RNA sequence: UAUAGUUGAAGGAUUUGGAAAAUUCCGCUAAAGAGGGUGAAAGCCCCGUAGACGAAAUGCUGACAACACCUAGGAGGAUCCUGAGUACGGCGGAACACGAGAAAUUCCGUCGGAAUCCGCGGGGACCAUCCCGCAAGGCUAAAUACUCCCUAGUGACCGAUAGUGAACCAGUACCGUGAGGGAAAGGUGAAAAGCACCCCGGAAGGGGAGUGAAAUAGAUCCUGAAACCGUGUGCCUACAACAAGUCAAAGCUCGUUAAUGAGUGAUGGCGUGCCUUUUGUAGAAUGAACCGGCGAGUUACGAUUGCAUGCGAGGUUAAGUCGAAGAGACGGAGCCGCAGCGAAAGCGAGUCUGAAUAGGGCGAAUGAGUAUGUAGUCGUAGACCCGAAACCAUGUGAUCUAC
RNA sequence: GUAGCGGAGAAAUUCCAAACGAACUUGGAGAUAGCUGGUUCUCUCCGAAAUAGCUUUAGGGCUAGCCUCGGAAUUGAGAAU
RNA sequence: GGUGUAGUGGUAGGAGAGCGUUCUAAGGGCGUUGAAGGUCGAUCGUGAGGACGGCUGGAGCGCUUAGAAGUGAGAAUGCCG
RNA sequence: GUGAAAUUUUAGUACCUGUGAAGAUGCAGGUUACCCGCGACAGGACGGAAAGACCCCAUGGAGCUUUACUGUAGUUUGAUA
């Protein structure tokens, strides 16, 4: 979602795992990674600017 | 889509052609150039319109005519697009506007008659033609120049 | 850079409704008594380009 | 804050090797799986990295203090002030996109030469009226241009004929009186363990013996192609006129990615190289000694057509702001299309010519566009590559030769 | 001592560093050349011209004619007897 | 897919469809039990071209799909060796 | 004993009469001829060396002439400071 840092920083460094937050993702992003794992805030908050 | 297994849509791509590699291909020696000549050169070739030395068909010609300094050009409108409104809405300039029919009005609106109108419009604008102010007062509705 | 228009071509030319050009005709400044009535009569109406020369002029007129 | 630094997690056995970081088992660590080194390919061996910490001294940038400077209203309209050889004009030149033009505006040389608020300049010759300003005195940050140099990095950039002229002691050797011109030349091995001792030989060089996983890795040292020069052999050849092969074929010699096998070949038929330029070439027309490397339609910005995708009487944003040199949203100034005709005034599904409502010209009458990608052609740029004789502008030469 | 838009010449277009009807070097500069040479892989389908007109034009160019690719269109418009 | 009928010389030149080189991404692989490169063979495809085996060699390299190009050499009285 | 050069498409490189871009070692029909060298001569290889200096072209240059065009340094004559 936001300031979510402790999230990001222990998602780190794990080599089958990206990190990104809701108002910035790529269709490149998407397309690479094999699944999307996303909190519920987050979701909504894509919802927001896609409209 | 995975990133292993792309294609473009068929017609879309092509590939390109490269002149002076062999003779098979259909383009190696001289490239499509022909033989000898000014068009065979690298930078060869005459100026656009040029002729030989026969007068240029330009030059045969007369000029003609001037600019107007302060001449007048409008953003004529018909008859139809009037009928995207309801009955009765005294269309003017800027609801022109913000509906997109009208975007840069040079110098004001015209309306002109053609063809037909079914409505109880109220219109504003700059000028009208003879017909097209009929047409609307027959309809029903008025006209202003403003 | 872009393209620049003949500027002696567009001060004798005109763009029609349906993508045609409007010419003048020539002989008609000079002397009258060597041609007939019925000659500057009928070289007082405007005519068209034809396809040969337009082939050879369309760029420099592209813009105007 | 720049200029030194400090600390910084987690692995052993097994198989193949000279040597593992490789293979197979079983573990651990991560706010650190960026990168480099180590006898081959390492998160866990070394240097580092993420994170936490630090400056005696000198230099920079903020903040707040002092000190220095600068800055007031209302009224009156008797009189005084407000940039002079100046503005401006004739003559000659130039600068304005504007080539004297109908030529406003701004400069330079030369001559002539104002007015003072009841004033003076401008609105593209000139005049009247209205409107906007107040020359002939001085200074001023930022938003814009550039990189010899220092720090930290980046690349669908090069990899020793490439990339700087220069990876190496290169503006060097070398060439020229001089100004100036200007190269060639990287690689043993993991570790020098770089061959003690003996034999032939003046030495060079070689043969043993040793080092080493390997010396046919021995310093002209990784790999080691072709031209070119040799040694050994299976088959042919001393009565034969040969662009040198191709088709037919006995004898001899072999035995393969195993199939209608391989090498050589006496003898017989047929047969005037390759490239370029030409009406036309074996050409006694043109080029090439041979072998290897290098060596020629590209990009930027515009214009047009075909194909493809998204929207559709509509389509689309530019500069710029935040953002990882990215995507990823704001931003509607602007551009194209949706209506034409006419030199223009103008009129409008019609309009121009015309006295004409006549005729005719060009238009309408459902009649599709716009942004982006891709390819074909064209324009401006050296524009597919190589090649003059010449022209101009700085400089270096009378150590030769002429007076 | 005299230097290249120049010098010097008992005069020859003679000399000015083995080259002088105008020295040498660097730059404008990748000067320009309607001329000459060269231009690198493969297979499938089609397939010309060497003519007319105008040209300070004649070994160059432009428009038409003759080749190739994509579309549209009523037909029974093309050819041979 | 069957079967018929018709066609398939070619310079300038137009149109179509492919072979091979280097680099980027994603995926699935190989390698000291020996990669690239070099050399030999009597192998496969309609062509450019593709494999497999021996010997040499000592550390990197294929394949699939898409992208980007300093992408192919026998000739220039070419340039260097 | 030492040790170059210009040249060079590959060469197992005869003669006569013909043919042919119209004068052939190489093409046709004949005639002649065992294999490999050394010392000598210059008839041929349109022999080698020098992208004809002769001739014409490039809407190429450069030096020179003049009552060819358009300018100008210098000299002169007037007005004005």
């Amino acid at each position: 979602e936001n300031g979510n840092d402790f999230a990001a920083l222990s998602a780190r460094n794990l080599p089958n795992v990206s990190v990104v937050t809701s108002d910035n993702v790529s269709v490149l992003d998407v397309v690479s990674a094999n699944k999307v794992l996303a909190t519920q805030t987050a979701l909504t908050q894509i919802e927001e600017v896609l409209a | 889509m995975k990133l292993h297994e792309l294609k473009p849509a068929e017609g879309s791509r092509q590939v390109r052609n490269r002149v002076g590699r062999g003779t098979s291909s259909g383009n190696g020696k001289t490239a499509g150039r022909g033989q000898k000549g000014q068009k065979a050169r690298s930078g060869g070739g005459v100026r656009l319109g040029f002729e030989g030395g026969q007068t240029p068909l330009f030059r045969r010609l007369p000029k003609r005519g001037f600019t107007n300094i302060n001449r007048k050009d409008y953003a004529v409108v018909n008859l139809d697009t009037l009928n995207r409104f309801e009955d009765g809405t005294e269309v003017t300039p800027v609801v022109l506007k913000e509906a997109g029919i009208v975007k840069n009005e040079k110098a004001g609106i015209k309306v002109l008659a053609d063809g037909e109108l079914t409505k109880k419009l109220t219109v504003k604008a700059a000028k009208f033609s003879k017909s097209a102010q009929e047409a609307i007062e027959a309809a029903g509705g008025s006209i202003e120049v403003i | 850079p872009k393209q620049k228009t003949h500027r002696g071509l567009a001060k004798r030319v005109k763009r029609t409704g349906g993508g045609g050009l409007k010419r003048g005709r020539a002989f008609t400044s000079h002397r009258f008594h060597g041609k007939t009535k019925k000659q500057r009569r009928q070289l007082r109406k405007a005519s068209m380009v034809a396809k040969g020369d337009y082939k050879r002029i369309r760029q420099q007129l592209a813009r105007m």
